[PDB]
């Protein structure tokens, strides 16, 4: 039940390199500030709104 | 490091306190993981300065 990608974004992001995670659509994952590389093609849930 | 720990902490409530003064000067990020995985598995470390 973790749902999260984050520990692969962020072993490549000592590096700072843009991983792309595609799992979910959580709006956690649409911060600038915790996720500064992240960078991925899902848009989160505030579009349904 | 090692200074700060033994003249010093006079009320120490708990029992298990115990200090780990580690350098790594090379930070990639194997090696890293390699040594949160060897610290938090070392005796439950619950401090990571
Ligand atoms: C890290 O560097 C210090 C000198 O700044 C050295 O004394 C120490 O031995 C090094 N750590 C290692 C490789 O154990």
């Amino acid at each position: 039940d973790h749902f999260t990608p984050t520990p692969v974004s962020y072993t490549a992001g000592f590096y700072r390199i843009p991983v792309l995670g595609l799992t979910t659509r959580m709006s956690i994952y649409s911060d600038k500030s915790i996720h500064l590389s992240f960078l991925r093609t899902v848009p989160p849930y505030s579009h349904q709104s | 490091l090692r200074n700060l720990w033994g003249p010093e902490q006079a009320t120490g409530l708990p029992l298990d306190v115990n200090v780990v003064a580690l350098l790594m000067n090379r930070t990639d990020p194997k090696s890293l993981i390699t040594h949160v995985c060897d610290l938090m598995s070392g005796a439950r470390i619950h401090g990571l300065v």
